[PDB]
């Protein structure tokens, strides 16, 4: 998340708190098809990779 | 610039113009150290200081 905040222009500084709850790090797997093409789109599935309780309404950045 | 950035990496140095941060902490120490000795004494005596009349001779 720092990493994404500093490349978005914002620079938290090392020693902070960062105390969230409403963000989960995931691993996303596709099948990248046969023949695929440039501008074509693919399923892809995400899965929880720390403590996350769920991912219901959640949004892949 | 038109390159394309990933958001969640760490931010690498990837091409020539990119900087990166040495900390150099260097320690190097080497010792060697060898020994020997030799020591022989050795010291015999032998005296009478009374001989016999029989073995005067000797
Ligand atoms: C590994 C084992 C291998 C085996 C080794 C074999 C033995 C290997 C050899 C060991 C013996 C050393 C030889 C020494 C004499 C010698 O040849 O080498 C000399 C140079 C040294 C080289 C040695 C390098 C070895 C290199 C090392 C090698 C080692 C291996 C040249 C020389 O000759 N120098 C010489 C010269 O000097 P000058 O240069 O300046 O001129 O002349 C002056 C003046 O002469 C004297 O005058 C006196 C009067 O004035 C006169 O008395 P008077 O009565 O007349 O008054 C008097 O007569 C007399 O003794 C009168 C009478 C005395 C009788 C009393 C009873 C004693 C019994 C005593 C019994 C002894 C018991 C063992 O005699 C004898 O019957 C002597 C006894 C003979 C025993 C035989 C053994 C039977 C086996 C009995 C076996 C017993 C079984 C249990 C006159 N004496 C002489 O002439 C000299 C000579 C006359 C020879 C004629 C007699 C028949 C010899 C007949 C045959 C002898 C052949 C060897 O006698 C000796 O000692 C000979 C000793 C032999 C012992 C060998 C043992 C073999 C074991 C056998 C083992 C296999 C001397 O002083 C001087 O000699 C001296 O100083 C010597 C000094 O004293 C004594 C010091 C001894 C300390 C131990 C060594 C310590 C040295 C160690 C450092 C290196």
């Amino acid at each position: 998340l720092n990493n994404m905040l500093s490349q978005l222009g914002i620079t938290v500084p090392t020693g902070t708190n960062m105390q969230l709850k409403n963000v989960a790090a995931v691993m996303v797997t596709a099948s990248y098809p046969p023949f695929a093409r440039q501008g074509q789109t693919i399923d892809v599935v995400v899965s929880s990779m720390g403590n996350a309780k769920s991912l219901r309404g959640g949004t892949l950045l | 610039n038109y390159g394309y950035q990933p958001l969640f990496e760490d931010r690498r140095p990837r091409n020539i113009g990119d900087t990166l941060t040495i900390v150099l902490q260097e320690n190097v120490s080497a010792s060697k150290s060898s020994s020997a000795n030799a020591s022989r004494d050795g010291k015999t005596s032998f005296g009478f200081d009374t001989v016999p009349r029989y073995l005067q001779g000797l």
